[PDB]
């Protein structure tokens, strides 16, 4: 709900 | 309860007419009396307890526990000379009253 | 949208860490002494996450990530940026992010992190003195180890946590002697020997078990006579007694 | 050598699981705890066992309690244009005859309030003053 995820996205050995 | 300044001023006066009143209709209670003096200490008027202590001895010199009641609270509250006046006064008026000597 | 995620999240983390005793605990942490996708999911979620029941899941997982993140919850030191405990987390997760830094096997911010986090916290000494006894053992460094517990041993105010550090450095130096015995199976070898002779003469512990045992009471209740002459009653009979009358 | 020291290493081995399981049974205790003679009194024995109110009595009483009390914790001018006497007392004792005072009367308040605490309160009170008049 803080929506601090503006103009990003999640980050390969995964 | 209370929030403000003049709520406290409607509190003291719905508080103070209701002591008076019971004074003016029965005087001799003399623990009413103590009460309201009480009363005033806690909202820390100090002139107000004063008198109302005053006009309790004025209604009876003779008690005894009102004489005490008064000189306590003066101490407590760290006015000693006040509380100095009172004594020499106390054992002036009853110099046969051990406990106010011991005091 | 990150909201949907966690119950598979969760649900993860119960099958991935479930497929990967006294005694054997410090067996096992002898013998190595002779030496990531849900993470990224738990790691998006926590940038913006609202609390730290959703960060004890991720403590369950990987060690890199997690101090990556915990850094941005644990205070810096004021000319150092050293990462500090805080009191704005709960115990468990600082201990968590202590096990991070010990299994990433950085040493010096593992040792820098436990000065502060003995020195924040009372209740926990035996815990945590425990814990940092086991991070000499894995390592090489035998000889703190021995070093730590004897310098912790003559501090315990009570019985039950006496019991605890006791009991522990007793395992300790029979498994230890026991497991340097078979190592035999020259100058290696004779420095077996001479290790092999020091441990079992740290066994000194089973010699003087009633002196320890009473130097507690004497911690706990100093001028409490009947408590130094049963100090007197356990002494050899050899005008040992002259030296415990005196102090 | 190594076996005198196997030998040794197992002996002591039993030996340090007897010391244990004590050591076990000490610190389980350690949390279970946190879960014709007349002949010879001297005449000193003799006089004291002989002891086992007016409003005058009481205050001399009550002024010897308040000294007991006060032992167990341990300049004068007239002024010439209002004629009324100075004191130069120490602002410590003032302030902690005044916390004496304050205290007192909380811990007479209190337990008078928890004796008060042992078909209405006022009927009962009565009813109680009755059997305290039998």
């Amino acid at each position: 709900x803080x929506x601090x995820x503006x103009x990003x996205x999640x980050x390969a050995l995964t | 309860d209370i929030l403000d300044l003049e709520e406290l001023r409607e509190y003291q006066r719905r508080k103070r007419t209701e002591y008076e009143g019971y004074l003016k209709r029965n005087r001799l209670d003399m623990g009413q009396w103590i009460r309201y003096a009480q009363f005033e200490i806690e909202q820390h008027d100090m002139r107000r307890a004063r008198s109302i202590f005053e006009r309790a001895l004025l209604v009876d010199s003779s008690f005894i526990p009102l004489w005490i009641r008064y000189i306590d609270a003066e101490l407590k509250v760290k006015c000693i000379n006040h509380a100095r006046n009172l004594m020499n006064r106390a054992i002036s008026t009853l110099p046969r009253v051990d406990k106010l000597w011991y005091k | 949208r990150k909201v949907w995620d966690p119950v598979i999240k969760f649900v993860e983390e119960k099958v991935l860490p479930l497929t990967q005793t006294d005694e054997a605990e410090l067996i096992n942490v002898l013998l190595v002494k002779g030496f990531i996708w849900s993470s990224h999911i738990l790691e998006r979620y926590l940038k913006v996450a609202p609390q730290q029941k959703r960060n004890e899941s991720l403590a369950t997982l990987d060690n890199i990530t997690i101090k990556s993140v915990y850094e941005k919850y644990l205070p810096q030191d004021e000319n150092s940026g050293k990462y500090l405990p805080s009191s704005e987390l709960p115990f468990e997760l600082n201990f968590n992010y202590l096990a991070s830094l010990e299994k990433l096997g950085l040493d010096n911010q593992y040792e820098e992190f436990m000065r502060q986090m003995n020195g924040i916290y009372p209740d926990k000494w035996l815990f945590l003195i425990l814990s940092l006894a086991k991070y000499y053992i894995s390592r090489g460094r035998l000889d703190s180890c021995g070093d730590l517990l004897k310098k912790s041993l003559q501090q315990t105010l009570r019985y039950s946590d006496f019991d605890r550090i006791y009991n522990f450095y007793l395992l300790f130096e029979q498994e230890c002697s026991q497991f340097i015995l078979g190592k035999l199976k020259f100058n290696q070898k004779d420095w077996t020997e001479k290790l092999q002779a020091h441990m079992a003469t740290f066994e000194s512990l089973i010699n003087l078990y009633d002196i320890y045992l009473n130097d507690v009471a004497l911690r706990q209740d100093s001028n409490l006579v009947e408590t130094w002459m049963k100090r007197v009653s356990l002494q050899k009979s050899a005008a040992e007694k002259c030296n415990v009358y005196s102090e | 050598d190594f076996y005198k020291l196997d030998e040794k290493l197992k002996e002591l081995k039993r030996k340090r699981v007897d010391v244990s399981i004590k050591s076990r049974k000490l610190a389980d205790r350690e949390i279970q705890e946190v879960s014709e003679k007349a002949f010879h009194y001297t005449v000193q024995e003799y006089d004291a066992w002989e002891r086992r109110i007016s409003y005058d009595q009481l205050a001399k009483l009550s002024y010897e309690k308040t000294l007991r009390n006060l032992a167990t914790q341990t300049k004068v001018q007239k002024d010439t244009k209002t004629g009324k006497i100075t004191i130069a007392d120490d602002d410590k004792l003032v302030n902690k005859l005044a916390v004496s005072l304050q205290s007192e009367s909380k811990k007479r308040y209190e337990a008078r309030k928890r004796q008060m605490q042992n078909i209405n309160d006022k009927n009962k009170q009565f009813n109680e003053k009755l059997s305290r008049e039998s």
